[PDB]
RNA sequence: CAGUCCCUCCCGCUCGGGAGGAGGCACUCUGGGGGGACUGCCGGCGAUAAGCCGGAGGAAGGGGCGGGCGACGGUAGGUCAGUAUGCCCCGAAACCCCCGGGCUACACGCGCGCUACAAUGGGCGGGACAAUGGGACCCGACCUCGAAAGGGGAAGGGAAUCCCCUAAACCCGCCCUCAGUUCGGAUCGCGGGCUGCAACUCGCCCGCGUGAAGCUGGAAUCCCUAGUACCCGCGUGUCAUCAUCGCGC
């Protein structure tokens, strides 16, 4: 084998992704990629697997550990990481251009992630105001 | 349960868009919404991904995400938990874009089985028709008030089409024993033929008709 | 449709805005697939439009359209 | 490879649930579906299914995890009691599908309580949760 | 030798590695093998108060925050080295806790 | 807001291209060697803006009017 | 089918629908959603089955189970009333029994001269907390019981 | 078991998947320092100025972004019922001690919230997922009895090292068969738990029965501009107890 080590982060899911020579093992958090019940976020991982790694996938072992509470946050944290990991293995930069087939999240992140809540006029939430009928 | 999940995973890989449909079969022949209907997707056209770049970055959003958003809209302040529950997914989707995604997918299976065409071929044809093509804006310069003929933006046509179509579908579904999947599918069929039976064509006419009267 | 109700026309230039409403922006259109095969008209459009877009024109006969001024 | 790591859990739980009907030292006791149900529900089941999926599901977790109490199996996706117009809070589930199950996997030995104070797998519990995936490794590794 | 964990919690930004790289100076009076300062988290305390006593109308309430920033240093050395460190700990500014294991 | 700058940035940059006019550049990486030493510091972000104006000022002597 | 009728009477001459077994037993007072199924297991009848198509034999089973719960089982926070009138060990409730039992204890409390009791008498909540400005718009308080 | 000579465990179609300790600091991460963005550069418009648009490199850009920061003063705004304080009054008292009560009384009206009206569904079951924080008469591992509220025994932890702790939305299959109800939780009976001298008046929680009003809202009116709103749960505070509250994630 060999070790190439990359990170992705989307939405405070942090992906610790190792790509090693293999035989087509997909492990995410210890577990199969074929356990995943939500349809939507599964399909998310599936984009680099026929748009960055047509034949590479069967041939290589990708293990990730994806540490967030999201599931489109984990799905897209993991996607960055796998996406980048596949393109390095083949040594092509012609798969860097298969991240231009959709809105960037396979190599570029967001400078803004949250706003802390404000006390407002006394009501929850960061931006908000209460109804106004004081009479 | 598990074998079905494996297969539901297989079909998009092989390659298929969304589930088992092809984006390939269309009949977009309208030059207006030619550059605002997006045919790049080959796996998913709702991820999360997004635009806030520019105003026509908004009409470059892949058609089905915009559709998901329009389907999602109504649902007030409630409380979704295991319980015994209710009611919650409203009657028009209290929950996430995640839940919204499922209906559109189901609706796509019912409508393909019926029409014997892809739901893309039906929906795309339906948006070209369902969209009104004239509006009046109140434009005064100098004091004198004219209510002259004004042309809709291409982006404004796409939004209005999507909005009418969802909105109307829901309207009979409410307090009723339909599957929504059916309701949605049936609204898309009549909107596409240009029948005044759909709520979509009603509004398409009424907006242009009022514009013709002011004009 | 595939030729519409409309008369399709493409925007040669976006001249400026009219109203004191702001609401309409005035944009110069030339038709080549619709009513005429060379006419230039200055129509009143609403909302976002930028050079090179395609605009479907419904007015080709009344030719009431306001000319002045950008404020 | 035949381990539960490799194989979607959904099938492993489903397999076990129908072989606990064959073991057959585990069954529904009368008391449990009667009113001694995990919280209150819309409709209380009379089925064999309810119980057998609940035992089958417990046997599976202790293998993948370390010690697993009876304090973290009260809810797992829901396990709430309706508090009126005040919003729902979690509450501690029926003992007649958690604790009672783990003491009949101690007459089967499949799980055991350690002198370490916890719950742990035995190899007879991993010769009954790894004989369920020797039969199939082709409809669950067709897209690994 | 005896292993000491010196755990050093500080309210100041620049008193935290200035007493975690210059407490190596205090410490050493005999030979020592020392671990470079390992950053532990900021543990964050918030306390939010109303600045308004009346509360009325619209109001803006002060959310305060004190961030206490932690470094952990290990040292393996004699009794005398450990002592230097617990003999003086200044005004605080710097809380010094010591854990003793062989 | 908008990209407008108050004259405090403008004040310090103007003084420095008074001393040595031709010993400043249109390159931003030399005007943070000489510049850095001379100019009033309280941040790195403030340092860049005065530095930006000393850079900009050199380009303006080229085009035939310098503030 | 599994009978010639579409309405069977069980738990007495109280009606059983054409919809669901579970729903119809809840509808008969003193026979709740949970209680329906406690009898259903003992008599033996499926949980998912249509109302309105039972054997004659089954009708007999529901009445005897209700009459003396104690023979059959029935835990001592599952039975309708345990410790009845502070001196009776156990009884049960059915439709006719539920009216009388609650009405009595309510009547008692009035006699005792309870605060709780007099408030009921007026038509007011006690442990319902507020009566402040809720039931707004001239409306009904709500309170017990069925009429739909 | 990143990566591994070593070491303990399980299964195998004995290919191969996972974890602990030696060991390793790579990675993920943590806080301290540094760099990076400034219309800096280039073209256009423009007085060659101020400034506006476009392009390139790039992770980001043209106040990058979100907060903090708010003058002289005024509405005779609010707090002498938090403290300070002018003045005036009170001295078995407008003081001082104590038990009991009320602030939630209710035909209603108005302010601010919440729950909610079912098949876009619920139940049942299974599987994938947190983050901020707080924690020694305190969090409470795990083990037993109870459907439960709770009790009994007991480990560790004054904290990246242990505990609360698995989030919830999500999704698949079945069951249900679309009523004012298996919706919805009002009110109330009986049984019980907990705190305190005590929870009728004014507590919460559970089990069994009860199951109301409500079936999509008139005039009229309110909120918000991006990681925001729509929407989902979680934590914390005050703290014996009342949360559909407040602060925060």
């Amino acid at each position: 084998m060999r070790i190439i080590q990359t990170t992705g982060k989307r939405k405070t899911a942090i992906a610790r992704a190792v790509i090693r020579e293999g035989k087509g093992r997909v492990r995410i958090n210890g577990k199969p990629v074929e356990i995943i019940e939500p349809e939507i976020a599964r399909f998310t991982i599936l984009e680099p697997l026929i748009l960055a790694g047509e034949e590479i996938w069967n041939s290589v072992d990708i293990d990730v550990k994806v540490e967030g509470g999201g599931f489109m946050g984990q799905a897209e944290a993991a996607r960055m990481a796998i996406a980048r990991a596949l393109v390095e293995w083949t040594g092509d930069m012609s798969l860097k251009e298969k991240f231009m087939k959709y809105d960037r999240t396979m190599l570029v992140g967001d400078p803004r992630r949250t706003e802390p809540h404000k006390p407002n006029r006394s009501t929850k939430g960061p931006r908000a105001k209460r109804q106004k009928s004081y009479r | 349960m598990a074998k079905p999940l494996n297969e539901r995973f297989f079909i998009p890989h092989e390659i298929k868009v969304m589930g088992r449909w092809s984006t390939e079969d269309v009949e977009v022949r309208d030059p207006s919404l030619k550059p605002y209907i997006n045919l790049e997707p080959r796996l998913l056209p709702h991820t999360h991904g997004r635009h806030a770049k520019k105003h026509f970055g908004k009409a470059n959003v892949h058609i089905v995400e915009r559709l998901i958003n329009k389907i999602m809209r109504s649902g007030g302040s409630h409380y979704k938990v295991a319980g015994h529950f209710m009611r919650r997914e409203h009657r028009s989707l209290n929950s996430k874009k995640v839940k919204a995604y499922e209906v559109v997918k189901e609706a796509f299976k019912i409508i393909e089985q019926r029409t014997g065409k892809n739901p893309i071929q039906v929906l795309v044809w339906a948006i070209e028709n369902a969209a009104p093509r004239e509006d009046t804006t109140s434009v005064m310069f100098g004091g004198i008030r004219y209510h002259v003929a004004v042309d809709i933006s291409p982006m404004r046509r796409l939004d209005v089409a999507l909005r009418n179509i969802a909105l109307g579908a829901s309207a009979k579904c409410y307090r009723n024993k339909m599957s929504f999947a059916e309701a949605l599918a049936e609204e898309i069929i009549l909107a596409a033929n240009k029948d005044p039976k759909s709520y979509a064509y009603s509004k398409k006419l009424e907006i242009e008709r009022i514009a013709e009267s002011s004009r | 449709m595939a030729e519409d109700e409309g008369y399709p026309a493409e925007v040669i230039e976006i001249i400026g805005r009219t109203g004191t409403t702001g609401d309409v922006t005035q944009v110069k259109v030339r038709i080549l697939e619709g009513r005429d095969k060379g006419r230039v008209i200055r129509r009143n459009v609403r909302g976002p439009v930028r050079i090179g877009d395609i605009l479907i024109l419904r007015e080709t006969e009344r030719e009431a359209r306001e000319i002045k001024s950008r404020r | 490879m035949a381990t539960v790591y490799d194989v979607p859990g959904d099938l492993l739980v489903e397999r076990v649930a129908q072989r606990l009907k064959e073991i057959p030292e585990i069954k529904p006791p009368e008391w449990a579906p009667f009113v001694k149900t995990g919280r209150h529900k819309e409709r209380l089941p009379e089925q064999e299914d309810w119980w057998y999926y609940r035992v089958a599901s417990i046997l599976r977790r202790v293998y993948l995890d370390g010690p697993v109490g009876i304090e973290r199996l009260r809810t797992y996706y829901g396990g709430r009691k309706n508090r009126g117009h005040a919003p729902e809070k979690f509450y501690k589930a029926g003992g007649s599908i958690i604790r009672k199950a783990l003491q009949q996997l101690e007459a089967a030995g499949f799980v055991e309580k350690v002198p370490g104070k916890g719950r742990v797998i035995t190899p007879k519990g991993r010769s009954f949760l790894d004989k369920i995936a020797t039969e199939l490794k082709k409809e669950l590794e067709e897209i690994i | 030798m005896q292993k000491a964990r010196i755990k050093i919690a500080s309210t100041n930004v620049r008193s935290l590695d200035e007493v975690a790289n210059q407490i190596k100076q205090i410490a050493e009076r005999t030979g020592v093998r020392m671990s470079g300062p390992i950053p532990l988290p900021t543990k964050r305390i918030r306390i939010t108060t109303r600045k308004s006593p009346d509360g009325e109308g619209s109001a803006t309430f002060d959310r305060w925050e004190l961030r206490v920033h932690k470094r952990l240093i290990d040292i393996e050395a004699d009794e005398r080295a450990m002592r230097q460190i617990m003999r003086i700990r200044v005004p605080e500014d710097v809380t010094i806790e010591i854990e003793l294991i062989s | 807001m908008g990209k407008i700058r108050q004259g405090f940035i403008k004040r310090v940059a103007r003084e420095l291209v008074n001393k040595y006019p031709n010993e400043f550049t249109t390159d931003f990486e030399h005007n943070k060697k000489k510049v850095q030493e001379l100019t009033n510091v309280t941040s790195k972000k403030i340092r860049n803006r005065i530095a930006g104006y000393v850079t900009k000022l050199v380009r303006m002597k080229m085009e035939g009017k310098i503030l | 089918m599994a009978n010639f009728r579409h309405i069977v009477r069980v738990a007495g001459v109280d009606l059983d629908g054409n919809k669901q077994l579970r729903w119809a037993l809840t509808a008969i007072k003193g026979i709740g959603i949970n209680f329906a199924t406690m009898v259903c297991r003992v008599a033996g009848l499926d949980p998912f089955m249509k109302a309105g198509y039972l054997t004659d034999e089954q009708v007999k089973k529901i009445e005897e189970i209700l009459a003396d719960p104690v023979a059959h089982g029935i835990p001592r926070w599952a039975v309708n009333r345990p410790k009845d009138y502070e001196t009776g060990r156990d009884l049960h409730l059915i439709t006719a029994k539920l009216d009388m039992a609650i009405r009595e204890d309510i009547m008692r409390l009035r006699r005792i001269r309870a605060y709780r009791g007099i408030r009921h008498e007026l038509g007011l909540p006690v442990r319902g907390q507020r009566t402040r400005s809720n039931f707004r718009r001239g409306q009904t308080v709500g309170v017990s019981r069925k009429k739909k």
